[PDB]
């Protein structure tokens, strides 16, 4: 079981800039590494096998290199179809372990989330539970300290713009009226101060 | 060429026998190592195992105890049998064909959800602060669900979020739109959901 | 104790090409096409001809650190390869020497057939471990299939 | 393991396919060999592992089978493949061979030329007698000869000798010798050799009487 | 070229001892398993023994267990078989077979030596004419022979008319009598019109006894 | 036993082609690579090219890469190395070495080495010059302008071998060979003679040195 | 192409003394695949050590190999007189197979003094039309002893020829011959010809000369 690590965790580049991804093996594998490009919702596709070679049908813009515990994949002037997840697979030792992957995003002007708050609907209160909803729109994913755990993630909403996140605070029949202030905090790189939204 | 696809059930009760069956077409069965791989958000892509075109099985050491990969050359058809599946075996299962250097051809991939429950739900709840916009659908076990806004009229600014699985074994999706600061009373904002596995249409108005 | 076993496996690679790759050029393929089974093959004496002593080193975690196969005959025209495991691997108190022969016979349909004949020399009155026979069969199968995949993927390698 | 070959002889013409069978006492393996011994030379291994051909063996030889049934087939039986073929069981010790099927030339049936020779005069003063009945130029090899003394059959005191198949006509010759002492010779008067062969419509009986040559 | 030669088998009484040696050249001897295969004079092949290369895994036939002993010397590239306490049925041509590497099948064989076991000594042949009479006078043909009886040992070559007449001469295989002696009956067919006109003398050759005697019939 | 014998020393003209033969015995010839190692008079070892008779190919060094061709004849089991476009700097000792393994590439058995001398000059007779001084003094014997090697020089018809110094021959720039042979002797000692034999020129010169 | 360098360039130690020879590789020699050969002055290089640690067959139990990576050492514990040769290191862990440069293991002894004897040219060579002066360096140690030629106190560079013999087997001392070759006219140009030796064993460099007319 060779644990492969991949860096960076996520890189956002413009459609046409060169991309560099690194895979670091735990044990010293030889030049046995394969690079896969899984599009958002399809099966992964092999790009570079044995860390340098390239199967027929793969565009020449992909170039692999490296050996030992250090390999690199370079995409020269990536197209719009190259914004996918890139996995590195070692085949020097069974089981053939993949990598955590490195999502490649589209570079864009940094925006800020228009934070929205949503109290639980009274129907849900009749049901016996509450779900406080927190909305972040048109931002970059950094963090969302939805405070009072009960956390809900949401991403992957970038077609021609930036992301959108949702968070849900799940409480019982009698948990929210106890705390008249149950504010929500958000921190963002594109924001100046952590934005707080609350209600009764 | 060499296009291959699965024919397995996508809903398996816990502690049962997961059975996927990959069918090859457009190419010889004696071309690749027929591989079973699974992608899960908690563990990423993971090699379940593979088999040569003559019974040559290699299994993952963490799964060799409860995995059998069989092949049938007569019909060009191989299969994965994972017995005693726990809730951690839910994933997207790809049957594939791998050369020596890596997985060359892939399948569509079927979403297998272990730890099944009753096919129920869902319940729609509006989300409107009304101080100075969306609805959440909750408690439905089968993953697929479609949520449209005013009978699929507000395609601009809509945001349907991926379903999240809480500890109760049911899914919770949330859909929202971008409302202008005005026009909140001149026309209505209603979300309609279509749970096909529960064949349920639910319309909720803010 | 002398015990003989015979297997007859198949392949879709023509016999001449499969002998040129799997048997002749097995030192440069086995550590490359099946690195999960063989770490490195190296001729520690000779150059591949009769009398060559190939040391095969396996990756970490396998029961045997290495084996030594003494190449005895290599007939290029009839695609025959006779070798003999003589040291390391399964050769301890029980086994003494495993004389193996691989003959690649061309089939009319275009593929080939590997006729493999193994002969174990158990010391005294010991029996051949069924797990040892199974492991040898599995290693042979994985090497043959990896070389077959190498020749299928690279359609121009070895003619 | 009693290793048995079914067709102890095989008469098939040059060019016609021959199929040689060999059964085993118990299921050994695919481990069996087929050797060819020509009349005088050392055996030449044709088949090993019951399917594999030895190097230099022509492609017309094909071994097949397993368990307790093995067959060696010669498709285009040329003129140099007429020999004895042995099947060898090397699965377990002790090793055993087969009986050995003799693949011979097929030729149209011919009646033997039958002759009988009285004992020589100086054999009498030696103290013994040998009366020989000879069959010449007959086919197939299977041909029975029985001695008759005073219209009474004889057994145990006769030894047969058969030459190999001729390289010119592909036919056999047989020589049955009736050996006796002088005492039991002079006590007898009628000597005959009855020959029963497939070619012979009726069993010929070439006889002579004592007293005259 | 792989080639094996054997030592030789002389006349030995039923209880004597021989040592058949086999010199092998053309292949590396220390990596092949050797075998001795006897073939009786008129029977099929019969495996005798088997020796490995390194530890000498010795295997013997059921009929031959404590009587024979196979050994080898890789330095001399030789294979020995010490045959002790021989019996009358141990007479056979012995082949020095070499097993192929893998599958213990004798790919290359030696030429074999005729080890003969008997009590009878070298005795000369006894030639007796065999002629017909007026009993059989038909088809303008007849058969004339000469019985070479009570000779030892093999072989004895019988020609006719000092090698002139060579058509129709039928030299039958030598048979073993109740005693250790042999027998043979060479007969040739000749036209009946030459019975009383042309002489017919068979010449018998027994090298071990050196009797170049003839016999006219 | 393994034995790699070679051909004899050869003289060649500049630009000609030499062929060194190495007969290998005592092992399966088809089963061992054979390397060809050049060594100058004082320089280090540098391999030229190797032959693989089993894989049936050859590989030469980048330094030579074309001037050298390595062939073999498995029947007589010999290895031939042909060097073409010979230069005056190619005069060296050539060895055939048997590579132990294809991966354990250390040479366990070497040939005796053929001395190849590539020069423009041809066979020439030596010129002998006595050298007398004009305590303990030395007497010299200078052998100039001879070709090719070797020569055998001694004093007192070979009797005087103690206190002798035979300096190695040097290539003087006209393409020829010169050397000196000296003997020490106390001034209290009697006349000594210098004999030299040049076999390739079949010459034997015996000269005297004037004793002071 | 792994370049190997050997240290020291020419080792010189007394017999019976532990000698250590170092082979350094540019790249790394895989699995310590280094072989140490020994070449006598006039013999083929015999293999001493293979695998950088294990001695070959028929090697006396004093040649010990050690090291790995890019640094290997060969050690001769007891320097017998049959151990002063040229030692080569060859890497075989990476094709192409490359050798070293050699360490001429010399013999150390007490510093000796060269008995320089200057010899006048032979008259026979004068009749031939050329001339060659020689002066001796009999029994000097160590080898580092430069020689210069003064033709009427003039140094001619590129005209002299130096030849040093192999180390003697009895006393282990060197000897050098210096030859100044000139034309007959060039012989009959200057008057006094001398050669000077800058040997360590000589406190002051003696310049031996001879008379052109008397000799």
């Amino acid at each position: 079981e060779i644990v492969l690590t991949q860096s960076p965790a996520t890189l956002s580049l413009s459609p046409g800039e060169r991309a560099t991804l690194s895979c670091r093996a735990s044990q010293s594998i030889k030049s046995f590494l394969a690079w896969y490009r899984q599009k958002p919702g399809q099966a992964p596709r092999l790009l570079i096998y044995d860390a340098s070679n390239r199967p027929t049908g793969i565009p020449a813009r992909f170039s692999g290199s490296g050996s030992g515990t250090d390999f690199t994949l370079t995409i020269n002037s990536l197209e719009s179809e190259d914004f996918a997840v890139y996995f590195c697979q070692q085949r020097n030792n069974w089981p053939f372990t993949f990598g955590p992957g490195t999502k490649v995003d589209i570079k864009r002007t940094v925006a800020a989330p228009s934070v929205f708050i949503f109290p639980p609907s009274d129907e849900q209160l009749k049901s016996g539970t509450a779900s406080v909803v927190c909305l972040l729109n048109n931002f970059y994913p950094r963090e969302a300290k939805v405070q009072w755990s009960q956390e809900s993630v949401t991403e992957q909403d970038s077609k021609d713009s930036t992301y959108s996140l949702s968070s849900t605070l799940t409480l019982s029949k009698a948990d929210y009226e106890k705390h008249k202030v149950y504010a929500c905090e958000v921190t963002h790189q594109g924001l100046s101060s952590p934005v707080t939204k609350s209600f009764n | 060429q060499v296009q291959l696809q699965e024919s397995g059930p996508g809903l398996v009760k816990p502690s049962e026998t997961l059975s996927l069956t990959c069918s090859v077409s457009g190419g010889s069965i004696t071309n690749y190592f027929w591989t079973w791989i699974r992608q899960s958000p908690g563990k990423g892509l993971e090699w379940i195992g593979y088999i040569y075109y003559s019974g040559g099985t290699n299994y993952n050491p963490s799964l060799k105890s409860r995995v059998t990969i069989s092949i049938d050359t007569s019909k060009n058809q191989f299969s994965l049998n994972m017995n005693s599946v726990t809730a951690a075996d839910t994933a997207v299962y790809y049957c594939a064909g791998s050369y020596y250097y890596g997985v060359d051809v892939w399948g569509q991939g079927t979403t297998v959800t272990v730890s099944s429950a009753s096919t129920k739900g869902p319940s729609v709840f509006p989300l409107a602060p009304c101080s100075r916009l969306g609805c959440l659908v909750k408690d439905y076990f089968p993953e697929p669900v479609t949520v449209s806004w005013n009978s699929g009229a507000l395609t601009s600014g809509v945001h349907t979020f991926p379903a999240v699985l809480q500890s109760s074994g049911l899914y919770s999706l949330s859909s929202v739109v971008t409302v202008p600061s005005s026009s909140l009373g001149t026309k209505t904002y209603t979300c309609n959901v279509d749970h096909k596995p529960s064949n349920t249409k639910v319309d909720k108005r803010v | 104790g002398v015990f003989n076993y015979e297997t007859e496996t198949t392949s879709v690679i023509p016999a001449a090409r499969l002998f040129k790759a799997f048997i002749l050029d097995g030192d440069n393929l086995f550590p490359k096409v099946a690195p999960q089974a063989i770490s490195s093959v190296e001729n520690i004496e000779g150059n591949g001809g009769p009398g060559t002593i190939k040391k095969i080193s396996f990756p970490e975690g396998f029961p045997f650190k290495y084996v030594k196969d003494r190449v005895d005959e290599v007939d290029h025209t009839n695609f025959k390869y006779n070798y003999s495991v003589i040291e390391g691997g399964p050769i301890g108190d029980t086994l003494e020497k495993i004389s193996n022969e691989i003959k690649i016979v061309a089939t009319p349909d275009g593929g080939s057939i590997l006729k493999i004949s193994n002969k174990y020399h158990t010391k005294g009155d010991h029996e051949v471990k069924a797990e040892q026979v199974k492991a040898s069969k599995e290693m042979g199968e994985t090497l043959l299939r990896a070389v077959e995949s190498y020749l299928l993927a690279h359609s121009d390698a070895y003619n």
